[PDB]
RNA sequence: GUGUAAGUGCACAAGGGAGCUUGACUGCGAGACGGACAUGUCGAGCAGGGACGAAAGUCGGGACUAGUGAUCCGGCACCUCU
RNA sequence: GUUACGGCGGUCCAUAGCGGCAGGGAAACGCCCGGUCCCAUCCCGAACCCGGAAGCUAAGCCUGCCAGCGCCGAUGAUACUACCCAUCCGGGUGGAAAAGUAGGACACCGCCGAACAC
């Protein structure tokens, strides 16, 4: 007379968290993810889990390269 | 009886009565249809008690299609239980219909015959419906 | 009407070289004061290039085909070592210092690693 | 965990002249305990050490 | 310095009577054996780990080149095979040491197999590609047959550039295979 | 092939012992299968091996 | 097929195979995520001392996420602290 | 500058693919001859590597042709939907698919090198 479902696994806050035009700083994480849904570019570098982030500042460009969404960094113009 | 064979998932919620057809609405592979006007959940003992009734009104020789299967179980639970402690087992198998859908198909000769057959098979079920002939 | 069944080995050899160059390619990148240098053989005779793959463009270049480098008459290894000259002198006139090795999706050692290794001698670094 | 004579068992790893125990978690139903090993000390540099338990 | 009997043959006769029966218009197009292949299924692996390097042992005597062995990547239990157990040897010959077995074989063990009637004109798959076995190991003078504990056949097959059988069964002809002629 | 050595390779000369259409040739059969009587046949001279039966000592489809 | 559940990914291979091998290191860490709080996650880059490689360069465990338990009280080795 | 050339790259990567037909080999791309030397096969100079140019453009490759296997793809309408009106029903302002259709398309672009030339 049991419901033996009913586990859950706690949340992991993936996504985006960067998008198109923003102005990032270096080291900062630009997605959370488990697989390469979005791969790197240019200026953009991998973890261990698969999380991107910057390795040079900027701002952001979500374009594909051979019909794999991408993720990159241009050149901020200094004042 | 109708039911399948094997389903992936034997708990499934409740199909949505929401939105017209977008197929089945044009008779297929006979000359005489029904076609529905509400919105419903049919079961296999109202598809068998319909093509029964069809074929103890033409009795001879004349086919008959049904264009639906019932391929989405509803869950009763068993009886004077409290609400909670967890999900019932199915019993029952219902196919959504949505207006505009076709049900039956028939091919007999006679519109006379034809036409009052689909209208026993009519009386056999929970939606209102009408006659189709396959033209324009 | 005869008619042939699949495929050759020249064929395999061919897309087997691009198949892995555009594997190395990975790793390898280009820039105008670090550009690629991008090695293309033959049995005959080789070819090399400096790329600069921000713009896909090219800013040195030799090959074992130009009369003055037949005027070798020692081994292919020979004509090779001449070409790496070559290109370190025409690199080190164009602007540019330091350099990567792209093997171009051939193997290290032979005619490929006696150039590199005459260029690393007549100074280019890498 | 626990402490039952796990299949993932034994530690300790010390070092010759170095003592900076290094410690890892392994196996004991193969053969080996006399080879291998390397890491770097205080004060020294890479050099070898025992799994010595 | 040096020639084989077949591959002389070969470069003499045989691709002369191939020009002047199918009128190729390049060279090229002519067809020319590559490789021959052995294999031998120990298939008691499970049950003897053993003839296989009894296997291993009568292909070196047989081929002069050591084996490989191929292993099962596939783990199906209805046969006790499971995931590395080596099941059977395999040799590849190309070149000279190739004509020197198909010299050997036309003209040693095959003229001692036991009422050889033919081979057949069959044994070809799409282009002229010749797959035939032999039951026993007791017919090389290569072998030592004093020696042998059990049979271990094989498993010949002979791959060609032909493009069809007609093609493949004319040169394994003027090469000298024993077909039956029908 | 190469080291992880094979078995030795030495010519051959099978002589037919059926009617004398003997045969002579380079091989991969030498110390690990050869038999006495260096007869040359040729510019050189290299083992001998006697052959009990062969093509022209069997009948069938090239023999009678 | 991916050691093990599922998903996201992997053929550009993270799948399969072979040679060396211990970075399954030490001293740190910009800036960030997520965030009741304590926990938790990645982290380029610098230094010694190394592996591999011809070099560029990669290596601070495993294709990623699970595989474990705060604090107190005791135990073992080392310290130029008392 | 230029031709039926070769090589390195790019396109928010099939408008670029697959298959069939014809056709080309000057220098180059190739295939091929052979394992002396570096080097290599979980066995095999098959591959990788080395030394050369007898032979052939048959294949690879490049060129044109075929919209056929695949792809791309609108306008307008419909579904759905935000907001509002509306006693159930339904409706108005804006947004707007998928499929289908008309059609497109046997790719385009950049750099160096050759050959060719004033």
């Amino acid at each position: 007379s049991s419901s033996r479902n009913g586990r859950d696994s706690a949340a992991q806050r993936l996504g985006v968290k960067r998008f198109g035009g923003q102005v990032v700083k270096a080291g900062e994480i630009l997605v959370r993810q488990r697989g390469t849904h979005f791969h790197p570019g240019v200026n953009v570098g991998r973890g261990g889990d698969d999380t991107l982030f910057a390795l040079a500042p900027g701002a952001v460009e979500f374009g594909a390269k051979r019909g794999r969404k991408t993720v990159n960094i241009v050149p901020v113009a200094r004042p | 009886m109708l039911i399948p064979r094997k389903v992936k998932h034997r708990k499934q919620h409740h199909p949505e009565q929401r939105g017209i057809a977008s197929g089945g609405t044009s008779v297929s592979f006979g000359d005489y249809g029904i076609q529905a006007l509400e919105h419903a959940y049919i079961t296999n003992r109202q598809i068998e008690s319909a093509r029964i009734a069809i074929n103890r009104h033409i009795k001879r020789g004349g086919k008959v299609w049904i264009n639906i299967f019932p391929d989405r179980p509803l869950t009763k639970k068993p009886a004077e239980t409290r609400m909670g402690s967890g999900k019932g087992s199915p019993e029952w198998w219902v196919a959504n219909v949505k207006p505009g859908r076709v049900l039956f198909e028939l091919s007999y000769p006679d519109e006379k015959t034809a036409r009052d057959a689909l209208t026993r098979a009519i009386h056999k079920l929970p939606i209102k419906a009408r006659i189709v002939t396959r033209e324009e | 009407a005869h008619k042939p069944v699949g495929q050759n080995i020249s064929e395999v050899r061919r897309n087997a070289r691009l198949r892995r160059h555009a594997r190395l390619r990975k790793k390898v990148a280009g820039t105008a004061e670090v550009p690629r240098l991008v090695v293309n053989r033959s049995a005959r005779h080789i070819h090399v290039q400096l790329v600069n793959d921000l713009n896909g463009t090219t800013l040195a270049a030799a090959s074992s085909i130009e009369a003055d480098v037949r005027a070798i008459d020692g081994d292919k290894k020979a004509h090779s070592v001449r070409v790496g000259q070559l290109i370190a002198e025409r690199a080190k006139a164009a602007g540019v210092e330091t350099v990567v090795f792209d093997r171009g999706g051939y193997t290290y050692g032979g005619r490929i690693a006696a150039l590199a290794d005459a260029a690393r001698e007549a100074g280019l670094k890498f | 965990a626990r402490n039952e004579i796990r299949p993932i068992v034994k530690l300790r790893s010390t070092a010759g002249t170095g003592y900076t125990y290094v410690t890892r978690k392994n196996r004991r139903n193969d053969p080996d305990r006399i080879v291998l090993r390397k890491y770097d000390p205080v004060l020294r540099r890479h050099v070898e050490f025992r799994e010595e338990r | 310095k040096a020639l084989p009997r077949l591959k002389q043959r070969y470069r003499e006769e045989i691709r002369e009577a191939l020009q002047q029966e199918f009128n190729y218009a390049n060279v090229m197009q002519i067809p020319g054996v590559v490789k021959v292949v052995v294999n031998m299924g120990v298939g008691d692996a499970a049950r003897d780990a053993k003839l296989i390097n009894g296997a291993i042992n009568d292909l070196a005597l047989i081929t002069g080149q050591k084996p490989e062995v191929r292993r099962a990547r596939k783990s199906i239990a209805q046969f006790k095979l499971r995931e590395g157990m080596p099941i059977g040897a395999r040799v590849t010959l190309r070149g000279d040491r190739m004509w020197e077995f198909l010299d050997r074989l036309i003209s040693i063990a095959l003229p001692r197999i036991r009422d050889f009637r033919g081979l057949s004109p069959k044994q070809f798959d799409g282009t002229g590609n010749y797959t035939f076995g032999l039951n026993e190991q007791s017919m090389f003078h290569e072998i030592d047959v004093d020696s042998i504990d059990r049979p271990r056949g094989m498993d010949i097959t002979v791959v060609t550039t032909a493009t069809n059988d007609a093609e493949g069964r004319a040169l394994l002809r003027a090469l000298g295979f024993p077909f039956k002629e029908n | 092939m190469k080291p992880g050595i094979h078995p030795d390779y030495h010519p051959v000369v099978f002589q037919d012992a059926a009617t004398g259409a003997q045969f002579l040739t380079r091989s991969t059969a030498t110390s690990t299968r050869t038999i006495e009587w260096p007869t040359p046949s040729g510019p050189k001279t290299y083992p001998l091996i006697v052959v009990d039966v062969t093509s022209d000592s069997h009948p069938f489809w090239t023999g009678s």
